[PDB]
């Protein structure tokens, strides 16, 4: 069958994959130890266990040594679960070039064994951070490699994104450049969001005035959990990895989506709303709710899809569709007039206990590429700019084998891209 | 006599043509057992148009399954009537087509179309006298559109004495269902404008709109459009598998419907198409069907039929009826709508009788009309593919895989082609 | 009349030899404890072919188990269907036979080979008029090649008017089960061409190959392989053991399958060869069973027959079935693959016919081919052994036995010139 | 039957030897007493009893005065167990000329005594050091004796190699030049492991921090276990000790197989894993499993064999290999195509209690020649040569009978050793 490959990188990635795979357990049906197109996300053992399709790296041994204690912990096989000595200490080039050039290859070993298991290997998932050390050089290291191994296969990146205003590292402005210089040319598909969005999101529709790293991951969970449906479950009009790099990307460079889900809904306000599909719609298409600090309306989505789920008729969905054309606000490139794709699902989606969201019929996950989104590219390009003016913090890089040009040619590279993206609005 | 080879190719395909199965099957008593369960010796007498005898009256499609990935067929499979279908039928790869043409035609199709011509050959070898291939697709896919064109090349290759008949999912320019439709749709039809002898042109759309305003249907399944598809087909050879006053076979059809080799996209239309509540207020006369049939509410393609002419129709009557009420209602018609009938042709219409209704009705009929106003579906879809060129937008997804622009120009100009060649006869 | 006298020597042909035994006994309902619990009188009319009788209703296969190592033996003894045979014909010694040719032919097998001899002597004089003999052996292996052909030499000295038919484990070139394979096998064919009137030339890979494709057999186990091989054996010789239209002797269907007195190595097939759920959707006529016959997935020698060309092919059929079709049947298929018969021979095949099926089966078929197309099988060998003895790579083994050089080379010569004799009727 | 003989000389053999005994002890049954093809192993007495057939031979007293008080000691007849006054003092010259000449005698009567009991003697075991006193002359001598007296008979040594890097004895490089030069012309066969190796495999597949002696001894017993089992027990494709000589001695000179032995998995590691045949197969090819510091990838395998245990099929394991032949990385050699022997066994391998391995249902046992291993001989000839151009540690040898120009010959030995392994190569 139609298989795939988890990689989490980093901590945050870590952590995220944490929240994904619990969300798996609880859709298909799996305990903690294993027990009981599910074979996606699990392949089975002799009896009893299922072993996840899985690999866990970081640097760092506390993140994984924190998985290798919890409830989550026997349902992994050892194998999977990697650990260095030194962390990658937020600098790219200790990811890349010093501690990643010795553990990577036990890596892609591991990676090919599980593929070996495999008759359909459709591709891969990786989950990283445009901001961590490991997961901006590791994470382009392992691409790399991925690339020179496989190359046809489906890749796919969920990224991190920086938020425009909110720091949270000294250097996240220079990794995420290295990263967009290295992955840029390799990975097919890139499915984005930021955490200063997924805070919005829960102060408004949620009503949650404490933002925490948990739930906000259990979102990105559900996000990643109806991307893939399409593969682990039935319905009409299915989706497939393949189809996505076929459908989000126009021109071979521009693969930067961004994502949404809705409904975005708590306990009291499922009530005191009917939640049609129409509404559903409506609401994803909405400037707050996207996933990132970015207006829809200060450009044009250039490729759309939209992955229903549950209880939900295809002529409605059609309707909706016309209805989203019909408003002159939201606009589309003039080049591309058949902008959508949709996917539709009978399995509805399930909610983790202990969480933020509570029971709907219908949810939709939107994914789409847009000539709005370069003004955080160029807002990331001034902050590098800014602190690059000074060289300030360049002595922790130069030390583990770098250039100046390197960065001039990726801020080139940033500048080419920006130019590109301004063409296509054109 | 007149045996019928049936290939279902892509997704689309494969659910619709399940649906057929599922109702020629209630039709000729076969239960889903593959065991006769019927009342009349007429059920029986010319079975072997659609099915194999094994030992103990077991009863087969003589049908093929194909597709490039295997979750389609697995649904099948696990469906109501996917038992019948003997198990060395289905055809299935595992790596995806990205609804890409590319994939299906060229590459991944290449590699599993030689199995499925093997199996092509056998039933075409356990024929009494083969008739034709019926094929079932969408348009605006990978597998039904690229692997779809190329089983039918191949099959004329070698059995170019026989018909070639197809039942196409087309796209609805105002609701598109995927980003790359237009690309998808142009190499197919570029390839079936010469190599098939009818198609039967169906977008979802206008089967949306009869669900409404007809059927009073707000939730229409994708079950249901299915069927009312599967009406359709079923009605088309009802006259090879049935006795009748004035008999139709499938060539015949074509004699009569296509003055020029390559005008031979069809509209299909049904008759009675009314509520469970909205019958009581209606008689069954043949003038009744014929209103229906020809109201433009009861199109299955996205036509006003004003906004043209046909330049031929054929209706398939089934129930007892008198030649004489029918021949005059027609001539009526004809008389008083003189203006949408092209000139060239006396006799603008076809009819064809069986004596024989479809269970639980006392009379119903189904419509094929040949029409000029199918020429802005043409141009809808080339003015989509157009804008898209202009910009080479999703262009490197295809030349990857060899694919050229001329060859692009080529399909650009047949479709131009065509369109001017409806003008010409207006 | 027309008994036969069984002979198995090495560990294959030991095996094999005993799953052939139980399938005959089976067919001839004899029980384990060597009583007849049969419903037919037909069942016994020629049971004196296989069998002797002794006093209380036993029965006693005309058997010979040879090897020169106990083990192999020892567990046929403790089998189901050992205890039937007669003690005193194990003939067996403690010796290892190193998968060496030498060992079997010249030294240990030497020394056993009058002791078999003997036994053979006394089941010859038990005849009422002996027809032949039947042998089970390896090519690859030291007891079954070295002992095998030193048996078979002197049985021929002593019956020079017999019938000597062998049913050959060959080597499977893409995948070798021991490393002086190609040692072994030729210096037994290398006898066997000169010394044996038909050899049923059958390697794993296509067995195997049979398993995966048609029976659905995820896990073939030795003794199911086995099986297939006995049906064949049984197959062969059905119509000396009972009546039919037109009927097959040994040395009849010798006759009409040898132009040249070389060249008679057979592959044999079988037919029906079906799952259990892949007959539903199939009847048994015998247009199927022939088609069956002659798809190359119901081949069990290693080769494409469409690479190269059959020179003479028996059918064997069981079953009440028209002579009239049968030979329609094969008419028509001479006809239309007429490239693959060659030209020489008018009505390119013989045809027999035994009037019983075998039990629970309406009808069966069993397929002998002498096709060019093996030369290829002979090529592979031959390239393999001259590689080897270009570094007189193993060679000490041999030579310490007594072996020349000058013998390896003739043997070569013979297998070169089996090739050219091939090609010489392509 | 085919029955064979044990000894064990030397420390280290001594104490492998416990651990063989215990766990073939554990397989076929038998208590600490003796109470309950077993017979190739055990001797049975007029009741209640079996005896090892075995000899146990140590010039040091305190290594067999342990076995004489432990719970393995009655099992034991005090016939076999054989002791001396003063030690080998890790010097050839000792264990050959002096001590040696002495004893020997005794021990080559209680051999003769017990061959007497055999009547099918299939051959020996001997289980020594490439590194002790009594192991590197004394061997050597006792293998003298035996050609001398039978030379037909089969005859293997399990020899533990010096480990390149990890010294344990000062010198460990002219005992085991010296036991090169004088058992090169007589054992057939060695198969060989080192310390390192295991200690790796212990650390890596094991995860055991702590390698010790006895859980390093398991390991080789359970590999002399799966070497025996073929002769041990039952199975399809059975192997015979002379099979190993001849499929595993392409000249007459280069016989040095290593070892390995898959799975090497703990108790947790066996869950969160499959534990598939191909896996197997894989894994025993891995450059880190194998049981010897040398790269496979320098080099080429002349001559392979493997042997399966316990739920195998045999089409899965050809698919293995051919799989694995696919593989360009694991190069041959060009003149030996077949370079493989199959193995399999009904009977699983039982692993001893309170030891490092847990239960598997196939393992594998691999034994293998290449060109790759030279550079151990040439890495072990340049560290003798190192510590001979001082001519240190000289003066022990020179005293017990030695002259200066047998270590020069030795020397020239090795050299044409490694030029037959290089041109062999080519
Ligand atoms: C009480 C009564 O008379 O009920 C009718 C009925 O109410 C109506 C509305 C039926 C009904 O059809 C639908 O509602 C419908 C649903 C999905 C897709 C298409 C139609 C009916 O369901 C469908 C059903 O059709 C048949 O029985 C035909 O043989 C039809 N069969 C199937 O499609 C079929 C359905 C399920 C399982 C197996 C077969 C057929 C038509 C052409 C060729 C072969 C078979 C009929 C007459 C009726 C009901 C039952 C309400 C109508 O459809 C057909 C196909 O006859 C819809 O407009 C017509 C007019 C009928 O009067
Ligand atoms: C319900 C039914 O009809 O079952 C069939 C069946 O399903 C099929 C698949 C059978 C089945 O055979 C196998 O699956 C098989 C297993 C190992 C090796 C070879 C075959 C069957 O097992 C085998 C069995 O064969 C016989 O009974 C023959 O007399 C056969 N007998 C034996 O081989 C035999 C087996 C066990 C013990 C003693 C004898 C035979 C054939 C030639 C000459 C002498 C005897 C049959 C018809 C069937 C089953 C039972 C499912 C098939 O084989 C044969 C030999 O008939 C496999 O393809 C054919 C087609 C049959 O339809
Ligand atoms: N969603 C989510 N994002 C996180 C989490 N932890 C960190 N991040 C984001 O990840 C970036 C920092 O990268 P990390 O993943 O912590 O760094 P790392 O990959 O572990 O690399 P080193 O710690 O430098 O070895 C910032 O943009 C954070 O906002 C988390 O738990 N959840
Ligand atoms: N596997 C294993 N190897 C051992 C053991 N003891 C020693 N060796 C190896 O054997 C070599 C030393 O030889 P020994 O067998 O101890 O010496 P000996 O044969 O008793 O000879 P003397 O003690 O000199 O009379 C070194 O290569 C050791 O690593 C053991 O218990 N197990
Ligand atoms: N009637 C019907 N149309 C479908 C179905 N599934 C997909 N379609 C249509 O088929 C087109 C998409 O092609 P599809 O067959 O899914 O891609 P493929 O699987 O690569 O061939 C779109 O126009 C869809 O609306 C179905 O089950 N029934
Ligand atoms: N069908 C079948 N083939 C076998 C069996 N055992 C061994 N073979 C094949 O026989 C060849 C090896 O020769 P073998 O008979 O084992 O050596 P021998 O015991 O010295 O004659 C290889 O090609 C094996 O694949 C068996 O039980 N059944
Ligand atoms: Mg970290
Ligand atoms: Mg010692």
């Amino acid at each position: 069958m139609r298989e795939c490959i988890s990689i989490h990188v980093g901590q945050a990635g870590v952590q995220i994959g944490n929240a994904c795979w619990e969300l798996y357990c609880l859709e298909h049906g799996i305990q903690p130890d294993g027990q009981m197109s599910f074979n996606t996300f699990f392949s089975e053992t002799g009896a009893g266990k299922h072993v996840p399709r899985a690999v866990f790296v970081d640097l760092e041994p506390t993140v994984i040594d924190e998985v290798r204690t919890g409830t989550y912990r026997q349902l992994f096989h050892p194998e999977q679960l990697i650990t260095g000595k030194e962390d990658a200490a937020n600098n790219y080039a200790r990811g890349h070039y010093t501690i990643g050039k010795e553990i990577i290859d036990l890596v892609l070993d591991r990676i090919r064994k599980l593929a070996d298991q495999c008759t359909g290997l459709q591709g891969f998932l990786v989950f990283h951070s445009f901001g961590g050390g490991t997961g901006s050089g590791f994470t382009s290291l392992l691409m790399e490699r991925l690339s020179v191994d496989y190359g046809k296969k489906s890749k796919l990146e969920f990224s991190i994104y920086p938020a425009p205003q909110v720091s949270t590292a000294v250097v996240e402005p220079y990794n995420s450049i290295l990263t967009t210089h290295t992955t840029l040319e390799h990975s097919d598909c890139a499915f984005m969001v930021d955490n200063e969005a997924i805070y919005d999101i829960c102060r408004r529709n949620l009503d949650i005035e404490r933002p925490t790293y948990t739930n906000l991951n259990r979102l990105i969970s559900q996000i990643v959990s109806s991307i893939t449906a399409s593969l682990r479950f039935d319905g009409a009009l299915n989706v497939d990895l393949t189809e996505f790099q076929t459908n989000l990307v126009p021109y071979p460079r521009i693969h930067f989506p961004l994502a949404t889900y809705a409904p975005v809904i708590s306990a009291e306000k499922a009530y005191h709303e009917q939640l049609s599909v129409a509404e559903i719609t409506n609401a994803c298409f909405e400037p707050a709710n996207q996933m990132v600090k970015c207006d829809p309306r200060h450009g044009k989505y250039m490729a759309c899809c939209l992955l229903y789920r549950g209880d939900v008729v295809p002529k409605d969905v059609n309707a909706a569709i016309a209805t989203i054309k019909t408003k002159r606000t939201i606009q589309f490139v003039d080049w591309c007039p058949t902008g959508f794709k949709v996917g539709i699902n009978y399995q509805p989606p399930t909610v983790v206990p202990g969480g933020d969201l509570a029971k709907v019929q219908r949810a939709v996950c939107m994914l789409s590429n847009t000539t709005a989104i370069a003004e955080a590219w160029a807002r990331l390009d001034h902050k590098f700019d800014l602190m690059y003016a000074k060289r300030a913090f360049v002595h922790w890089y130069v030390g583990e084998g770098m250039e100046e040009g390197e960065f001039s040619e990726a801020r080139e590279d940033m500048a080419a891209l920006e130019k590109d993206y301004e063409e296509v609005g054109v | 006599m007149r045996e019928i080879v049936h290939i279902q190719a892509g997704q689309c395909g494969n659910q619709i043509g399940a649906k057929f199965w599922e109702v020629i099957s209630d039709e000729h008593g076969i239960d889903p057992t593959g065991s006769y369960h019927g009342d009349s010796d007429l059920q029986l007498e010319r079975i072997n148009v659609y099915y194999n005898e094994a030992a103990g009256n077991k009863y087969v499609p003589r049908a093929i399954l194909v597709d490039l990935e295997p979750g389609t067929m697995d649904s099948v499979r696990s469906g109501p009537f996917g038992q019948i279908f003997r198990p060395d039928n289905f055809v299935f790869g595992q790596s995806g087509a990205g609804n890409n043409w590319a994939k299906g035609h060229y590459t991944e199709g290449a590699e599993l179309v030689d199995s499925v011509l093997d199996v092509v050959r056998k039933e075409s070898e356990s024929c009494d006298c083969l008739q034709g291939f019926q094929l079932t697709h969408s348009l605006g896919g990978g597998t039904g559109s690229g692997m779809g064109t190329l089983l039918i090349s191949k099959i004329r290759e070698e059995y170019p004495d026989r018909i070639m008949n197809t039942f196409s999912v087309v796209p609805s320019p105002k609701v598109s269902d995927t980003v790359v439709e237009p690309y998808n749709a142009t190499l197919s039809v570029h390839q079936l404008v010469e190599n098939t002898d009818e198609t039967y042109c169906i977008d979802n759309e206008a089967l949306y709109d009869i669900c409404f305003r007809t059927l009073k249907l707000t939730t229409p399944t994708y079950g249901d459009l299915n069927h009312l598809v599967s009406a359709t087909m079923s009605g088309v050879t009802t006259c090879l598998r049935f006795p009748g006053q004035l008999n139709a076979d499938l060539r015949k059809l074509a004699v009569n419907m296509v003055p020029f080799p390559r005008l031979h996209f069809f509209m299909p239309g049904f008759a009675p198409l009314t509520s469970r509540g909205s019958q009581q207020y209606r008689a069954l006369t043949v003038p009744e069907l014929t209103q229906q049939m020809f109201d433009a509410k009861n199109m299955m393609a996205a036509c006003d039929p004003r906004h043209g002419r046909y330049l031929t129709v054929a209706a398939v009557f089934r129930g007892r009826m008198s030649m004489k009420e029918v021949d005059e209602q027609m001539l009526n018609v004809q008389n008083k709508n003189s203006s949408y009938f092209v000139e060239w042709i006396p006799n603008n219409v076809k009819t064809a009788v069986c004596d024989i209704p479809p269970r639980g009705l006392k009379m119903s009929a189904t419509f094929i009309g040949n029409s000029t106003a199918i020429q802005e579906l043409f141009k809808r879809i080339s003015e989509q593919f157009t804008a898209m060129f202009r910009r080479k937008a999703f262009l490197h997804w295809y030349t990857g895989e060899g694919m050229d622009e001329m060859e692009f120009t080529e399909a650009e100009s047949n479709m131009n082609d065509l369109v001017s060649e409806y003008q010409q006869y207006q």
